[PDB]
């Protein structure tokens, strides 16, 4: 039975992870489909003096105070950290280097989500998405089913632990497209664009803006 | 850690799913033995110069204490260096650059630890690299160092 | 000497369970409400909601 | 004559005693193939070497 405990602790960790990753991928696609996508890949790794954040903040013209966070991968952060290390614009000092702010009062969330990195080497891109209150919605259906089947007939019995559940996710101001998606979408369908219909009349009504950088 | 513990299980489908096994990794700690060459300590030489023969032992222990500590540390540092390299926890800037850059190198080490970059606690190094960073501080192309701030021992990321 | 003697080394079964390494604690307060996790869910593969324009 | 011994362990790394030897010399401690990467994630292993000429 000892294996059950490690299976459980790992399960909990992997379940929280899976839900977060899928939420991040779906949010990125929704913003991209809703036109809340900004590309700084051409302009170097982006986050240049956090002007990329400002350029993405430009999307929310009248009320950019709605976005109050910046979810991103670790690589973009160290790229900005490396930028802070060399103040070509003389805007930083030895002390002001390790900063998690976009100079607009928004924390930069750092997470090694595979849903935030696309491609490898030059093709590798980084999506920094800024979110408003209640931008990404995740609702566990709590329909967890667990049955361990003890495979017999072999020299040694070998249990076969299997667990299944579900969770509803949604994007503020966006609606999933079943025609391009499916009744039970996989991470891919959630991550691919054209799978999100923009409902809010204005973009500022929707919650979230994705900033794609090299 | 069982990889791929969570699959994109979906209804409206019953496709075959491959099975996984539960593995158990093993940790390890080697034992290192050290000794001392026979130290010739005749009392005659000390007596000839009117000295306590016991002084020979006193000086033995005095140096031995420091030497033993040095051996353990040097062995630990060498073992750590090789271990990290073997594990792939290594970044080369000798070919891609020269000496020690202005804390630009430690940023690359942060890339290695990615999300867990904060885990790094210290920067155990040699004297030369520090003087190289001291020179970088004294030659700050980017203006972020003043006369009073060029003797810092920080990596600009809150790490000594 | 030691060659004549037999060493049994040392071993243990800590069974420490390696767990996820990626930071995924980004829900509710962690993201300032940006990404929220709701324990309660809804029925049906879909969950529509008609609101006035 | 003085004699002593001590154990040496690196986080997330298992010494390859098979290659290192029952009593490894300081040259074997630094010798490659004498250390085995354990923690699946490098972030789990503690320490990182930065070679700077």
């Amino acid at each position: 039975q000892e294996a059950g405990a490690v299976i459980g602790q790992q399960l909990a960790g992997d379940t929280m992870q899976d839900m977060l990753n899928n939420g991040l991928a779906a949010g990125k696609a929704a913003f991209t489909a809703g036109g809340a996508v900004h590309d700084i890949s051409a302009a170097g790794t982006g986050l240049m003096t956090q002007r990329a954040f400002n350029a993405a903040q430009r999307i929310f013209g009248d009320r950019s105070t709605d976005i109050q966070v910046w979810v991103s991968h670790s690589s973009p952060l160290f790229d900005l950290y490396d930028n802070a290390l060399a103040n070509a614009e003389q805007l930083y000092v030895f002390g002001t280097v390790n900063v998690r702010a976009d100079a607009f009062g928004r924390p930069i969330i750092i997470t090694d989500s595979p849903a935030l990195v696309s491609g490898a080497a030059e093709t590798l891109r980084h999506s920094t998405l800024g979110l408003t209150t209640g931008a990404i919605l995740i609702e566990q259906n709590q329909d967890f089913d667990s049955t361990v089947v003890d495979g017999t007939g072999k020299q040694n019995i070998t249990r076969q632990y299997q667990a299944e559940w579900s969770y509803n996710l949604g994007v503020n101001g966006y609606a999933y497209d079943i025609a391009t998606g499916g009744k039970a979408p996989n991470p891919t369908a959630l991550a691919t664009a054209a799978n999100w219909d923009k409902i809010s009349t204005s973009i500022k009504d929707t919650g979230g803006v994705v900033l794609v950088t090299k | 850690k069982i990889q791929g513990l969570v699959r994109p299980r979906d209804p409206y489908s019953n496709a075959d799913v491959a099975a996984k096994d539960l593995r158990q990794l093993v940790d390890n700690t080697i034992k290192v033995a050290s000794g001392t060459p026979p130290i010739n300590i005749p009392p005659s030489m000390l007596r000839w110069i009117q000295k306590n023969p016991q002084e020979a032992g006193a000086v033995i222990g005095q140096q031995l204490a420091g030497d033993t500590m040095q051996d353990m540390l040097n062995n630990g540092l060498a073992a750590g260096k090789a271990a990290f390299t073997a594990g792939g926890a290594v970044h080369d800037i000798s070919a891609a650059g020269t000496g020690l850059m202005t804390q630009r190198a430690f940023n690359a080490a942060q890339r290695i630890f990615g999300d867990r970059s904060t885990d790094i606690q210290v920067w155990v190094s040699h004297s030369s690299p520090l003087f190289d960073l001291y020179d970088n501080a004294l030659a700050n192309a980017e203006q972020l160092y003043v006369f009073g701030t060029v003797n810092v021992r920080a990596d600009a990321f809150g790490r000594p | 000497a030691l060659s004549d003697l037999q060493v049994f080394n040392d071993w243990a079964y800590k069974t420490m369970s390696e767990v996820l390494d990626q930071q995924v604690e980004l829900f509710n307060g962690a993201t300032r409400g940006a990404i929220i996790l709701r324990s309660a869910g809804n029925t049906g593969d879909l969950s529509e909601a008609a609101f006035w324009a």
